[PDB]
RNA sequence: GGUGAAAUUCUUGGAUUUAUUGAAGACUAACUACUGCGAAAGCAUUUGCCAAGGACGUUUUCAUUAAUCAAGAACGAAAGUUAGGGGAUCGAAGAUGAUCAGAUACCGUCGUAGUCUUAACCAUAAACUAUGCCGACUAGGGAUCGGGUGGUGUUUUUUUAAUGACCCACUCGGCACCUUACGAGAAAUCAAAGUCUUUGGGUUCUGGGGGGAGUAUGGUCGCAAGGCUGAAACUUAAAGGAAUUG
């Protein structure tokens, strides 16, 4: 049967979206279908704060963040945990958490 | 009257040679034997005389070019990748 | 557009086709624009140039060639060079 | 005749005494007559013009290319081709070109060349279907036409003549140091057979 | 088998029949 | 709706009620019908008549105001259009459209829209062959109708 | 892996900074510090010189080094040496760049981003492409929450964008864009001629580049150092 | 009072680099790299090698007299992972850690506009 | 370099890495969403030109010109075919290194056709919303896209005008969503899949247990690959749908 209302994916009046390719495998799927998940990242990895501030020439260097955006396939999603299987009314939950 | 279906000019070379060499024949005479606009004059009246020479029979002015057609892909490209870098030669 | 304003001028206005037509204009003075297309001989070009500057007309550059000033005129053969003689309620001789 | 590009008749003033000097070039696609032709250091880039391969950009295309400077025309000069010029080096001063088979040559930068491509060109894409067409082609050329196989021939004629059937029996692939009644076949080959893969330029 | 392979199993047993047939004729 | 569309719009004029109107209005009949035999001598459509009618004087409509429609005024005194208005902008729209598609071969688009215009005009022109405005072997072919437009 | 080159060479130890020597990068006199930093080369021989060398090297510096302010730390400045006179090259102006962290700072979900860019030449015949950009931004009492343009204001947004930097790059020479470049004065016009088609934010000058430099001017070089 | 360099990691997966150049990047000092260090080309591309990596060119600058560091990280980039390697945060602290001097961090990974076709087909790794 | 680990491969003739330039072809990141357009396939850098389109507004005009459609026709992803061009990437075939009992598979490195384009073919896809079109009616709820109306509303300009951008109220037309079930259904579920034994608004197409079989045969279209149309003999008690507990 029918498991989701979208499909499992976000398409309603279009017919065709143009696809990006999974992060981690390099499969190829549909832009509205993927697992977008935006990586904002500290640049020193909150355990060298301390050493690279005294070792900076500059006081209040504002240290700046890396931006990444990341494309994931389903089976890449599931496997890495990203997302999981939830439950039957568990599933129309839309909201983050 | 329709007389051929499908060979058209070819159909002067009745049976012989191959419907696959025929039809190569066919796509590069209907070009070499085509009427072209003419680029200083305005008018369909370029002709070829042999390969490579295009001449408008109104202002009789003759233009080198293709084999078979008046201006070949490669020769267009070539003119605006030149026409690029001229104007970068400026600017 | 400078097609809107030909065709405004071909409505309501006054004009003639041609290159010795428009000579014969710009010898009488009667002309007061004169539009040379794209593709005419630059000969051709310079004589009607030289001529509009003993007339003081003024003198239009039609992109494109006498097949594109021929549809632009509403004319079924191509013109070469149109001479404007008198503009009726139109504003090509105020603008450009 | 027997040159599948058309020839541009250019007339030029001679410098030096009152007369009329008229050159045989060959036609690049584009031009026509009554266009004027510029010949020089300083000439512009323009589809037909003699610049210097030293004043052309990077990627420019041009003909009939000086391997030398002056001997008046070498390179890329059948119909449809073309050299690329790939770099320059103006420290001992050479330019670096692609020629139409792909090879790489680094030529003097005073070197000339006419840009654009050679007229006439798609000329080979046309099938001649006709033993006839081939003799009125080498008719203007050459006596190099038609041609019997060497396997057709006795073994007094040829390398691959005789035997009880038509073949050819030792190897067809002949050495470079091989001497002359030899040399039938295919002549330092590197490889034979049907090329797959590609070839490496 | 899968449905994919079965109709191409199918066409190439149609072309090899239409060849014979034309042996026949 | 929208017969070549997926198109479902309701936009329209809502007319009064007062069959009679609208009791501001001081001209005549015969000065409004004056003006409108002067606007179309001056080579207006029955739309352009109404809508010059409508905004620059206070004409409501012209049937509540004169007796009868523009087009009626217009054929009575004899300005009559050769073909309706309706069709004579449907076969204008036809021939841009196929000069547009003789510049540009590729134009897929251009092609199917072209399609759906020349079928609205046929059926416009059966529908008018039907109730004789047009005569009887009049047909619509696109070398005539480009000079049909005129 | 400090093992398994199975050959070193097809054809089977000196100190180099002994050979090298220093030099002292200069900036034109439009930046407030001069002192770039320093630079090796190879000692000058008979068959190479060292000015050879260095000619043509580009030392990318953030402005707010060259400015002493921190309110320049996301702009980079591209410094190309043209001459070596003494022991200190002196460089001139070659290009201008936004940090990646900058601009992905910048670019954030539910806005729409606006880009332009012209190719224009300057007073002493320097072409120059120029990259724009601006963010559609809430005005303060909006309650619908993502503040999108309508494609037309997008489209008149670029023209005066383009216009305003073409206007702004003719008639002044590049050490006079240089010193626009750095107040941010362009951000400012192009805000007032914008607010009255929508609102907008960050509005930058991204990038400047270099496409085509005149011939070299010794003098202009020297006007610019000293 | 410092004179500087650039600091240049690039951590990919699979290997570690740290290579400090000139302020202009044209003359290089040090190019030491986590390959360099082990034994294993599984640890190629581990923290370990790339601090010991860190460590000698720290060793080398301080030996030739660049006192301190301008720090372009970078990942692979172009149509691969723009996702850092293992090794470059160790890599940063270990020159931070061994006497130079840090400025003006940046990231200088590859990312295309719309590059041309990632390796691996359409149906992606299948593992 | 690659990988779970490796090896194939490249490297004192300097690989990888860094810098400065240059060229080529493809692509159009981020912005980018339960957003927009298109008959569908599909469509995402700028600017110009060419024609087209829906919705809205309308006290404009014609007046039943309409709905759905055998025959017939236009368009129709990708792959594929023919001939030129182009041929950077990726990469059916193929070559190779592993893995393995085997491994002409998955994984690694290369790599032809192809990928792009012009001209001409081909007419298929889980071409899907697996939901034909046109019309009417029947529950609440907020959000959003396009247009329109109103508000001494906010902000900006020239404090102050008009604009613009917001806010609030309404409305027409969209893509959708949330809640219920009067109602429907075998159920999953459904604002249509309801207004259906209290069975009739109009119309086209299709199915009649599972196989044999989209086969044979005959037409017809196509260069081909194949498409469209399309059986029977014979065989068989289940195949199948949706849910329940293990
Ligand atoms: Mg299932
Ligand atoms: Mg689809
Ligand atoms: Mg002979
Ligand atoms: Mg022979
Ligand atoms: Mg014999
Ligand atoms: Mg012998
Ligand atoms: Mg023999
Ligand atoms: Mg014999
Ligand atoms: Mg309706
Ligand atoms: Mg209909
Ligand atoms: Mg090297
Ligand atoms: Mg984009
Ligand atoms: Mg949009
Ligand atoms: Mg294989
Ligand atoms: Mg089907
Ligand atoms: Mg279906
Ligand atoms: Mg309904
Ligand atoms: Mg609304
Ligand atoms: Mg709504
Ligand atoms: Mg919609
Ligand atoms: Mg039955
Ligand atoms: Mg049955
Ligand atoms: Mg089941
Ligand atoms: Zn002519």
């Amino acid at each position: 049967p029918k498991k989701r209302a979208s499909n499992g994916r976000n398409k309603k009046g279009r017919g065709h979206v143009k696809p990006v390719r999974c992060v981690n495998c390099s499969k190829s799927i549909p832009k509205d279908k993927a697992i977008k998940r935006m990586a904002i990242r500290n640049i020193v990895e909150a355990a060298a704060v301390r050493d690279l501030s005294e070792a900076s020439v500059y006081p209040e260097y504002a240290l700046p963040k890396t931006y990444n955006k990341l494309h994931y396939c389903v089976s890449c999603a599931i496997h890495a945990r990203i997302v999981r299987v939830r439950s039957r009314e568990d599933r129309k939950n839309r909201a983050p958490p | 009257a329709k007389r051929t279906k499908k060979v058209g000019i070819t159909g002067k070379y009745g049976v012989r040679y191959g419907s696959s060499l025929r039809r190569q024949v066919k796509k590069l005479e209907i070009q070499q034997h085509a009427r072209y606009d003419c680029s200083f004059c305005g008018k369909k009246t370029v002709k070829r005389g042999a390969a490579g020479i295009w001449t408008c029979s109104c202002c009789k002015k003759t233009v080198a070019g293709g084999a078979y057609t008046v201006s070949t892909a490669a020769a267009a490209t070539v003119r605006s990748t030149i026409r690029r870098l001229r104007e970068m030669v400026e600017a | 557009s400078i097609n809107q304003k030909l065709a405004l001028v071909i409505k309501s206005g006054k004009y003639t086709l041609g290159y010795k037509s428009t000579v014969k204009s710009l010898r009488q003075g009667k002309s007061k624009l004169i539009i040379i297309a794209a593709n005419t001989p630059v000969l051709r070009k310079s004589e009607l140039e030289y001529y509009a500057m003993l007339s003081k007309t003024k003198v239009y550059y039609f992109q494109g060639g006498n097949n594109e000033l021929g549809t632009a005129v509403g004319k079924l053969f191509r013109v070469g060079v149109v001479s404007i003689l008198e503009a009726g309620d139109s504003d090509i001789l105020t603008t450009l | 005749s027997g040159r599948g590009a058309p020839l541009a008749k250019v007339v030029f003033r001679d410098p030096y005494k009152y007369r009329l000097r008229e050159e045989i070039f060959i036609a690049n696609e584009g031009v026509h007559t009554g266009q004027f032709i510029y010949a020089g250091k300083k000439a512009s880039l323009n589809v037909g013009n003699v610049l210097p391969l030293g004043s052309v950009p990077e990627g420019t295309i041009v003909s009939n290319v000086e391997e030398k400077p002056g001997d008046r025309g070498a390179l890329a000069r059948a119909s449809g081709n073309y050299v690329i010029i790939i770099g320059h080096n103006p420290d001992e001063n050479k330019t670096r070109v692609r020629l139409p088979s792909g090879a790489k040559k680094v030529i003097s930068s005073d070197a000339r060349g006419v840009i654009g491509v050679i007229a006439g060109g798609g000329r080979v894409d046309k099938p001649l279907l006709k033993a006839g067409r081939a003799f009125h082609k080498y008719r203007l050329k050459r006596n190099s036409w038609p041609k019997t196989r060497g396997v057709a021939m006795n073994p007094v004629d040829h390398p691959h003549g005789g035997g009880n059937h038509q073949h050819i029996g030792k190897a067809s692939t002949i050495s470079r140091g091989a001497v002359s009644g030899q040399k039938a076949g295919l002549i330092a080959a590197r490889r034979t057979g049907l090329l797959r893969g590609s070839q490496k330029t | 088998m899968r449905a994919k392979w079965r109709k191409k199993r199918t066409r190439r047993l149609k072309r090899k029949r239409r060849k014979v047939r034309a042996r026949s004729k | 709706g929208r017969m070549h569309s997926a198109g479902k719009g309701i936009s329209s004029s809502a007319i009064p009620y007062s069959r009679n109107a609208p009791a501001w209005f001081k001209l005549s009949s015969e000065s409004v019908i004056e003006q409108i035999v002067k606007y179309a001598r001056k080579g207006l459509t029955p739309s352009q008549i109404g809508v010059l009618l409508r905004d620059a004087h206070g004409v409501t409509q012209a049937r509540v105001i004169t007796g009868n429609k523009i087009m009626r005024i217009l054929k009575s005194n004899g300005l009559a259009p050769e073909i309706p208005e309706d069709l004579y902008y449907l076969i204008k729209k036809a021939v841009s459209v196929r000069k547009h598609l003789e510049r540009n071969r590729k134009d897929k688009d251009a092609k199917f829209r072209l399609i759906l215009i020349e079928s609205r005009i046929h059926r416009l022109a059966r529908y008018y062959r039907t109730v004789a405005v047009l005569p009887p072997n009049w047909k619509y072919e696109s070398a005539t109708a480009s000079a049909l437009v005129n | 892996a400090v093992g398994k080159n199975k050959r070193l060479s097809k054809g089977k130890v000196v100190d180099p900074f002994t050979r090298k020597e220093w030099f002292d990068i200069k900036a034109p006199s439009t930046f407030e510090n001069r002192n770039v930093g320093k630079t090796l080369v190879n000692k000058s021989t008979g068959l190479k010189s060292a000015s050879d060398a260095l000619k043509g090297r580009v030392v990318e510096v953030c402005l707010a080094d060259l400015q002493g302010s921190e309110d320049h730390s996301f702009r980079k400045i591209k410094l190309r040496v043209d001459e070596v006179q003494g022991k200190n090259l002196l460089t001139n102006f070659h290009g201008m760049d936004f940090t990646t962290d900058k601009l992905r700072s910048m670019v954030r979900k539910w806005q729409t981003l606006i880009e332009a860019n012209v190719t224009v030449k300057t007073s002493d015949d320097y072409v120059l492409r120029i990259f724009a950009i601006a963010f559609t931004r809430k005005q303060a009492n909006q309650v619908k929450r993502h503040s999108y343009a309508q494609s037309s204001h997008i489209r008149a947004i670029r023209k005066v964008i383009s216009e305003i930097l073409t206007k702004e790059v003719q008639g002044s020479t590049l050490a006079q864009l240089t010193s626009k470049l750095i107040p941010e004065v362009i951000n400012k016009e192009i805000e007032n001629a914008t607010k009255d088609i929508f609102p907008l934010q960050n509005i930058h000058v991204r990038k400047v580049k270099l496409l085509k430099q005149p011939k070299f001017d010794v003098g202009a070089l020297m006007a610019l150092h000293g | 009072s410092q004179v500087f360099g650039v600091a240049r990691i690039y951590a990919s997966f699979n290997d570690t680099f740290v290579h400090v150049t000139d302020l202009s990047g044209k003359e290089t000092i040090a190019r030491v790299t986590g390959g360099m260090k082990v034994k294993a080309d599984r640890d190629e591309s581990s923290p370990y090698a790339a601090m010991l990596a860190a460590q000698d060119v720290a060793a080398k600058c301080k030996e030739v007299g660049i006192t301190a560091v301008h720090v372009k990280i970078r990942a692979t980039g172009g149509t691969r992972t723009k996702t850092p390697g293992p090794g470059g945060q160790a890599a940063l602290r270990a020159l931070a850690r061994s006497g130079l001097r840090i400025g003006r961090i940046e990231d200088v990974t590859p990312v295309p506009s719309d590059s041309t076709r990632k390796k691996g087909g359409r149906r992606g790794r299948r593992l």
